[PDB]
RNA sequence: UAAAUAUAGUUUAAAAACAUCAGAUUGUGAAUCUGACAACAGAGGCUUACGACCCCUUAUUUACCCCA
């Protein structure tokens, strides 16, 4: 394609472009319909390869430092199998959670409104979210709702989880949350909700929108939560935090960590400790 | 050798009971399938051939078990083996402070009735039937095999009712063995672990697969055929009495 | 220390329950005697003084236990300890071939109801009451102590019903301990052997004295006071959980 | 089936080992008799035919067991089953106040060495041999069966050393089962009670006759053939792992 | 009460032994710290005051224990309580197929020697010393308390040697209790779970935090003080004999 | 309306540190190894280049109160 030759002249001009581009990424260069959009894409690949190089250089630096250390160089109760045993322990908790645990829903109905960039970030955030849930003392029973089998978000989840996808102790279904739970016990979380969250309710199912809208579309979570007559709630960020800068729409990982410690009989202060510190200047 | 033995298998229309029936009938035993009328045991009895019959009975009911045992006497003339495989469970926590949920007393009663009281009902009634047998060369009149679970030892969260009922069967194995020892009936208990039974398959697929992986070896769900094999081994072995055998592949249940 | 603890003791009008009440009240605990209305628990409550009250309740009935627990909340404000000492036995053989007598199913049911179903009924209801407590420094909300028997392990002839019920309590100790562990309630089981309880002293002198002599050491019947001591020890030790402690003087019951 | 399996049977020149060898060889297995040089195992090996060989070894000695295992590899090409039947007992009281007689520490050591340390020595060395096997369809490489006793649970007076050694085998069954589970080796323990072995014949005729009578059912000494049957059942059953099976005819040893 | 009792505490210079010594001496008992010469036992004995002395001894050695017991008789005049807390632990897999590593026989021997043979050595020798005591009102001469582990029941991977030794102590508790019952010595076993003993607290903070979280309730490592409390409870309770008490906070060790 | 302001895991800095994910039966520096993910609000421009410079959108904060 002409794009392969196209990038050549951009390389000469030194517009922050990386050394080589994989054929996969060539396809995504065709997607960009603007010079400006191409610029933002090339810069991302430029910084990506730079960090790859720096990490590798720091890697083999460590490897060379480790091998020279080896040259320089009892009654135990336990073998060192802690990482293995922890994974098993977290497994047992996950199975228990799937039977008895409180539901928590991620709504995956937002693929349409997201671009490729935002879609990977959602999956990155989902990965972190499930992790914090896994490692918790009282895990949520995590539901992936409105997840198409052949969808982009499903395809991306499978890639990041590999064989672990099948073995994850969460429920993924193409069905909606209104189909799985009584409609009265569903509280949809969104920053745009007029209703403030006063206390964490253990009888309620909370729905979190799997939506990273860097290109901000306000009210989309609220619109879904109104089309289906669901209750909406927003976090008491205004009440407890001195908001100065930043978006009040938090990331998924932050949301779950706020809920997890709310569920675990914490107060709002302990909960809002996960709210990015750059966004507020203390508790009021 | 189990050729020419009549086994009354409780809950024999599915699960571990059906597996026991299949094996025993294959080895030349006669089987009576004692399950509920709706259990579809008639199809199973028809499948197994002439040497298997279906007796519709609730194990909690004395009248039902008596009628079923009478059917066995009518058809096959005697009873040599009783296998108790009838079982229900509930997954309910004793108390959930968060949700303000207490375990229902009715749930506890219903599980105890079927598992514990049902097993005892069969035992006390089949002991009468087995008592009428003339002793063999070894002085044996019958073998009674009960199914507990590993829940009797390592019960998970929400298994309180199930563990209580299975604990009861483990408890009363030895007393009953000592009771029936004069009249030459052997009482034995099997404690299956994770088997491919309807009880376990009712769990989420992801939870089942995890539980399978947690078995040391082999890392799979217990084949019901393996329970049938152990049943035959107990019947054949004259000197197995008053014991619980854990058939679990060396698994211990974590909470 | 057990100073200022409120103990709900079931079957507290006699036997091991009364012994527990006497000791706990002496050590500065408040006790609720939960026994049947006719058990003469009112006299016992009056004897023990101000820090003991009588709650007439049947342990099998949810309503009765709820009313009794409410009485505890009214009088003392909270519940810290539950001791399950209420229990009956029947001495009936499963089947005796000679005289052709079968264990009656009603007798089996009645023993199960009081021992197993009654214990569980108290547990599930006291867990609610204990749940309402603020955690102490150690995160503990309550201790639940159940009474099984050595019959749970080695039952004598004619103890099938009793062994089943006691087997159930031993079975379900661990599941319930795991259930209530998040809440911070410890579940413990004591398995007494032959104690000088009213039930044993009622038996013929020849039979009692022989059974006493068969205890390795000390060669005597268990003093109920010793049961009370072990109860206090369990309450005081905040690391005893999900275990059955055999208080039998090293006796194993012969067939 | 056990057709074409190679069993290394420890203490195979007499008692429960020989019974196991007889049965396994009859069912078409190849056996290695691992016993002491003087045990007369050569006659037994000659009697059992081509499919049985005698390997003189002391089980406490690593060199001896290695040579014996090498003989098995040479002759039969692999090792599939290990049965640990080798054992000694000493009948000495811990302390006799009347006579001022103390249990000899050497006696305790000698019993531990043969029963516990000998069993472990075989296990750790045969696990190496079994490890070299290609997994079958079920992923199984080998079965290791150990012989404890009912002494492990209810030890008689003067069986402190014997109970300690048998307690050790019961203890370490599960850890070893978990150890070898990745490899695909099943570890199982049988706990015989009162078998008609030469050891028990060595007791007075009056005492043996009494012990036989004290077995609930059947009221006789365990036939070694019954031990062999249970061994075969364990080998055949893919899902028996990390368990102790009491083969005692429902007897509990009184003090 | 434990006022005026002389306790010989084995491994008393650290861990659960020292905790037992601290409590007993505080309650007005006299203690003999029986530990290795190189343990900081002399400083511990000096710290505990006049009612505590240090006896340097190896528990495996008969001569050493005899000299230590003689020191107890010299200083305090008698021996009433023996607490066996001496132990070592080893983490070795039975066989590692990947690395071709076999468990060393010497490792197995040395663990057995200290844990099992050492405990028995103390028991048999203290029983002599306790035998010389005049019986109290209850006919009791002494109490012997042994420390097993939960490894005796659920041993993890690499705990084969440790589980064998702890299994042995659990096994031989009842035989020895029956042995010493005529003399009037009570034998009891405690089976601690995860305690803040030196070998656990040495671990990384992440590993400790995980171990704490594994315990159902309380979600913390066992304080050695809790072990001391249970020791005192056993000494005070006349009717606790021939039993293993699991002090584990309801934990079952996963593979 | 005007101003600053906007780090999608968190900070700091003007790229790192700490985190995340998958694999691992680890002999107790696994205190590791092999991979995955790497986008300073968003869109479009200008320029040799830039996170500067322009513009729009959304959002935050504050000020204003609307043409006082
Ligand atoms: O141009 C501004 C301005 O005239 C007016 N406005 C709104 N808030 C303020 C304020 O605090 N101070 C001043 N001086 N002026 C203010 O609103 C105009 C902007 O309105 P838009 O046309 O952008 O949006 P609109 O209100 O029509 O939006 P919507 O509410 O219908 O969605
Ligand atoms: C970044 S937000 C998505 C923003 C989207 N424009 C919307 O309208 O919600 C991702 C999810 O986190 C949750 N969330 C984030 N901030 C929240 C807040 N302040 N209150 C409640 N829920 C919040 C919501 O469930 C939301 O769908």
């Amino acid at each position: 394609a002409a794009t392969r030759e196209f990038i050549e002249m951009w390389r000469l001009l030194g517009r922050e472009v990386p050394e080589h581009i994989t054929e996969e990424e060539l396809k995504t260069l065709m997607e960009c319909v603007s010079n400006t959009a191409k610029k933002k894409y090339l810069k991302y690949l430029y910084t990506k390869e730079k960090v790859k190089k720096a990490r590798q250089i720091k890697k083999e630096m460590k490897a060379a430092a480790r091998e020279e250390a080896k040259n320089i160089k009892k009654n135990f109760l336990f073998l060192r199998l802690w990482d293995r045993n922890m994974d098993i322990a977290m497994g047992w908790k996950g199975a228990q959670a799937m039977q008895f645990g409180q539901p928590l829903v991620f709504d995956m109905a937002y693929e349409n409104y997201m671009k490729r960039k935002e879609l990977q970030n959602t999956v990155s955030q989902l990965l972190e979210s499930e992790g914090w849930n896994r490692r918790n003392v009282d895990p949520f029973h995590i539901y992936f709702c409105n997840l198409k089998i052949d969808g982009a978000l499903h395809r991306e989840l499978v890639k990041r989880y590999q064989e672990k996808w099948d073995k994850l102790l969460l429920t993924s279904t193409e069905k909606s949350h209104v189909d799985l739970f009584p409609k009265d016990s569903i509280i949809y979380l969104t920053a745009d909700s007029p209703n403030v969250m006063t206390t964490f309710r253990h009888d309620k199912v909370y729905v979190i929108g799997s939506f990273v809208d860097k290109s901000m579309q306000p009210g989309t979570s609220l619109a879904k939560a109104k089309r289906l007559n669901l209750a909406t709630e927003c976090l008491p960020l205004d009440k407890y935090l001195q908001w100065e800068i930043g978006n009040k729409n938090l990331t998924l990982d932050q949301m779950i960590r706020i809920l997890l410690c709310l569920k675990n009989n914490g107060n709002w202060q302990e909960a809002l400790q996960f709210v990015p510190k750059r966004k507020h200047t203390g508790f009021l | 050798s189990v050729k020419g033995l009549v086994a009354v298998i409780t809950g024999g229309a599915s699960g571990l009971g059906l597996a026991t029936a299949e094996r025993l009938v294959g080895q030349g035993a006669s089987a009576v399938l004692l399950d509920l009328p709706n259990s579809g045991g008639e199809a199973q009895a028809k499948k197994l051939g002439n040497n298997c019959v279906f007796a519709p009975a609730d194990v909690t009911s004395e009248k039902d078990v008596q009628t079923a045992l009478a059917l066995a006497k009518g058809k096959f003339g005697r009873v040599d083996v009783a296998v108790n495989c009838a079982g229900i469970a509930v997954a309910s926590k004793t108390y959930n402070l968060k949700k303000g949920q207490t375990h229902t007393l009715e749930d506890f009663q219903r599980v105890l009735d079927v598992n514990l009281m049902g097993t005892f009902n069969v035992i006390r009634l089949v002991a009468g039937e087995m008592g009428q047998n003339e002793p063999d060369q070894g002085g044996q009149r019958g073998v009674i095999i009960n199914t507990a679970s590993v829940a009797a030892f390592e019960g998970q969260v929400g298994q309180a009712a199930y563990s209580a009922s299975k604990g009861g069967i483990v408890g009363m194995t030895l007393p009953i063995a000592r009771d029936l020892a004069p009249i030459g009936i052997r009482v034995m208990t099997i404690a299956p672990g994770l088997f491919g039974t309807p009880l376990l398959t009712s769990l989420p697929e992801k939870v089942c697969n995890f539980l399978a992986s947690q078995v040391p070896f082999p890392s799979r769900l217990g084949d019901p055929a393996e329970y049938a094999h152990l049943v035959q081994a107990i019947i054949e072995n004259p000197f197995l009495n008053g014991e619980v055998i854990r058939l679990d592949g060396a698994i211990r249940m974590q909470p």
